RNA sequence: AAACUCAGUUGACACAAAAUAGACUACGAAAGUGGCUUUAACAUAUCUGAACACACAAUAGCUAAGACCCAAACUGGGAUUAGAUACCCCACUAUGCUUAGCCCUAAACCUCAACAGUUAAUCAACAAAACUGCUCGCCAGAACACUACGAGCCACAGCUUAAAACUCAAA
């Protein structure tokens, strides 16, 4: 759990009450956060019926006090319903965001292009079969829209020819595996730039990382379903609850800086002014988390 | 663009600054030129000064032969008082807006009463 | 005789009285225009404060301050105050050339008050403290 | 440490105090002090100050110089006594 | 927005800076020198003359001791940014000042060496019209190179002098 000490000292968990987890993934803060309070009650959210299986086996550990359950942020809200809170009334609100350390782990999700995998790049797993795949994506989009999407959720400055490499590829031999795409983007570009793009950490990178994450936003729709989900947030939160979101790229924080300042009176108070950002020695020990920034809020 | 709305409002309050005074010449500050906004062209190479025109059309006129020639000396006036390092040319453009709004207030005192449009490209190769 | 300019110089016999009083005796009004805001002052001959107005007291904030609208409004509620102390005729002294420099006298003008001379006193070192370097954008 | 209502003073005429105030700025203009309180808002560097004047003196000698020559070619502007030849 | 609880009138008050004059074109070898007074004082009428010495040399900078208005690298905030820097706003430091030494660099440029002479038959171009006599300094394709090495220097990430090999048919 990236950042946990920061969550767990921030939300400040306490007997008696309510918080919900939208995005369970391994569960790791969810697990701390009922170590610290044994009397909180506690919902669990998320998309990968694995996670969800996961969450259920470990309510073994806790039998009422973490609740689970499998959905997306726009399916969260009816889920809940269907539960049984429409004021909510949580004391709490965690959203993580990004992909779990499971799903990316494991090559048979396809998440990792370093261990080859099947191009489905899907937090879901067999929930919803005709859900389309990273490949179907790939095989789908045209040049522009392929471009269009590189540009706008990889920031990808040479999205042109990214696409059109992918094309050309697709058009030669169905697109199917991760090293096949990764050496489809390397392709791209000169075999040396294939790690001559230095992450924020200054470390050499797989240039098709950007095409990934662009992929794996498009499949998940991750810029709507978040802002759907923050707004469901929101709507159930106790007035006077705190909401703690963890972002990993641009893009999400963008989102949630701006719902959060309302870019008409304000409806969040900033618990931290500036954006908390994990130690450079935690960052060196999760690689995975360095570009985990936190923002907490009080609802107004 | 954020930079450009500043420049602009920079521009437009050193230029009433300027023509609220006999600096530029006497005979601009006794036309008493007042100016409703500023703008600057997107590439920074004219700044237009959109100046209230007053009913009188030989008035305007003088108010405008007298802005066109002194727009060169307001211009390196403002670069003299480091306002601006580069101040493109000025550009004094007439404003009739509020002669169309004063219009109707006379006359209205006598009238009487992205991802789901890719979505389909995505479903239909899935289908074919 | 003929209308002058010059303010008449103490310690003159000048034969000019404004409510019977002479120009060493009527009131003075200080008017400090500065570029974002516009502060008014109003004194006995003897420095003594009558009224005091500003854009930030007549509750306008930030750059409204720096309107005319805003140093109109303090003038006319300088005056009034001046008034209701007995001011009628007043020397209005003006520093700096903020925005409201001319607009603040109107107000002044319309609260009842009669300006008899309006004098410039700028603060204009002749060369002393060094400005601030000039702002690139 | 001078005497006050001296300097930069104009006494209103019959209170046409707005003709007052414009011919205290005229007075200001025309000696310059709303130049120097213009220009003294920012410290203008040495060499910029030495090619502002170099430069606003030969447009002071241009600008005569064409005022002169316009001037004198004047007299020439008058109707054609030849019209025809 | 941050921060100040201070702001305005009046009075007292500098080791800082030197409106207007100055639309003047002066002084000095150059760098430079534009508040006031006083003292001292502006070489040589016969020219030229430093990698070959003596003495200077803006700003920045170093060393030591002061001065504190303002300005201001740097830094700390404030906004802004996904975040960060820069620009903008605020506070503040080295520093700009004085004293005593160093450093010896500039687009140190009238980019036109000093002295003498001519306006007679113009001159590649542009620039500041074209030349002659004389002397000193310097140059010999570009790049390598305001570099390396050697040497000198109060200089220690420096300055001055200054190459070569490889390469090009241009610059
Ligand atoms: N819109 C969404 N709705 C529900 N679950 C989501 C979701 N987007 C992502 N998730 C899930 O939440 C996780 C996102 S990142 C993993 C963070 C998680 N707290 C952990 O430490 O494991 C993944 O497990 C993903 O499957
Ligand atoms: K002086
Ligand atoms: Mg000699
Ligand atoms: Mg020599
Ligand atoms: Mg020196
Ligand atoms: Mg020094
Ligand atoms: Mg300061
Ligand atoms: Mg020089
Ligand atoms: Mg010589
Ligand atoms: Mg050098
Ligand atoms: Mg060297
Ligand atoms: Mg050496």
């Amino acid at each position: 759990p990236v950042m946990v000490d920061e969550v767990v000292h921030c939300l400040s968990p306490q007997k008696g009450q309510i918080f919900l987890d939208m995005t369970f993934g391994s569960g790791g803060h969810t697990k701390a956060i009922l170590q610290k309070e044994s009397d909180i009650v506690l919902y669990a959210l998320d998309r990968d019926p694995t996670a969800y299986a996961l969450a259920e086996h470990l309510s073994e550990l806790y039998p009422k006090q973490i609740r689970a359950m499998l959905g997306q942020f726009s399916q969260a809200e009816a889920l809940l319903m269907k539960a049984g809170v429409q004021p909510g009334t949580f004391d709490g609100v965690l959203m993580d965001l990004g992909c779990s350390s499971m799903q990316l782990d494991t090559p048979e999700r396809g998440f990792s292009l370093r261990k080859d995998g099947p191009l489905d790049m899907r937090m879901d797993g067999g929930r919803y079969p005709d859900m389309p795949t990273a490949a179907d994506v790939v095989n789908a989009l045209d040049q522009q829209a392929l471009a269009s999407i590189l540009r706008t959720y990889g920031e990808e400055k040479h999205a042109k020819k990214i696409a059109s490499a992918i094309v050309q590829a697709r058009s030669i031999y169905p697109i199917t595996r991760t090293q096949q795409l990764a050496s489809i983007v390397a392709g791209a570009f000169p075999p040396s730039a294939i790690y001559t793009r230095k992450d924020l950490l200054q470390r050499s990178t797989h240039i098709a990382t950007k095409t990934f994450q662009a992929l794996r936003i498009f499949v998940n729709n991750e810029l709507n379903e978040l802002y759907t989900g923050l707004k469901t947030a929101q709507k159930f939160l106790r007035p006077g609850g705190r909401l703690v979101a963890l972002s990993f790229h641009s893009l999400e924080d963008r989102i949630v800086k701006r719902f959060l300042l309302g870019i008409a009176p304000l409806m969040w108070e900033l618990i931290h002014k500036k954006v908390l950002s994990p130690q450079d020695q935690d960052v060196q020990d999760n690689p995975r988390g360095r570009s985990a920034k936190l923002r907490a809020a009080i609802k107004l | 663009h954020a930079r450009l709305r500043a420049l602009n409002g920079l521009l437009y309050k050193a230029l009433t600054d300027l023509l609220c005074t006999p600096e530029v010449s006497q005979e601009l500050y006794d036309l008493n030129v007042e100016l409703s906004k500023v703008s600057l062209t997107p590439d920074f190479s004219a700044c237009r000064a959109y100046w209230k025109t007053t009913l009188s059309a030989e008035q305007n006129a003088h108010m405008e032969a007298v802005l066109q020639r002194s727009a060169a000396h307001m211009r390196h006036l403002l670069m003299s008082q480091q306002t601006l390092r580069n101040v493109p040319p000025i550009v004094f453009v007439q404003d009739k807006g509020n002669a169309a709004l004063a219009e109707l207030d006379q006359l209205l005192a006598v009238a009487d009463f992205d991802h789901e449009a890719l979505n389909k490209q995505i479903m239909e190769y899935k289908r074919r | 005789t003929k209308f002058s300019i010059y303010p008449p110089i103490p310690g003159e016999e000048s034969s000019l009285r404004w409510a019977g009083k002479k120009f060493e005796e009527i009131p003075i009004a200080h008017i400090k225009a500065s570029h974002n805001n516009t502060q008014i002052q109003v004194v006995s001959a003897s420095n003594e404060p009558l009224a005091f107005a500003s854009c930030g007291t007549e509750g306008f904030r930030n750059a409204k301050k720096g309107t005319g609208i805003a140093a109109q409004t303090a003038g006319i509620a300088a005056a009034a105050r001046a008034k209701q102390k007995g001011v009628i005729h007043i020397r209005v002294v003006v520093k700096g050339l903020g925005p409201g420099r001319l607009s603040a006298m109107h107000g002044l003008i319309m609260g009842g008050l009669e300006v008899i001379s309006i004098t410039d006193n700028t603060p204009i070192p002749h060369n002393g403290c060094r400005p601030r370097k000039a702002r690139k954008l | 440490k001078h005497l006050k209502f001296i300097a930069r003073t104009v006494m209103v005429q019959e209170g046409n105090v707005e003709s007052a105030y414009r011919t205290l700025n005229r007075i200001l203009t025309m000696d310059g002090l709303i130049e120097d309180i213009k220009h003294r808002r920012y410290y203008e560097k040495p060499c910029r100050r030495r090619q502002r004047e170099s430069y606003e003196r030969c447009r002071r000698i241009y600008n005569m110089e064409m005022a002169r020559k316009i001037n004198f070619l004047m007299r020439k502007n008058r109707a054609d006594p030849w019209q025809g030849c």
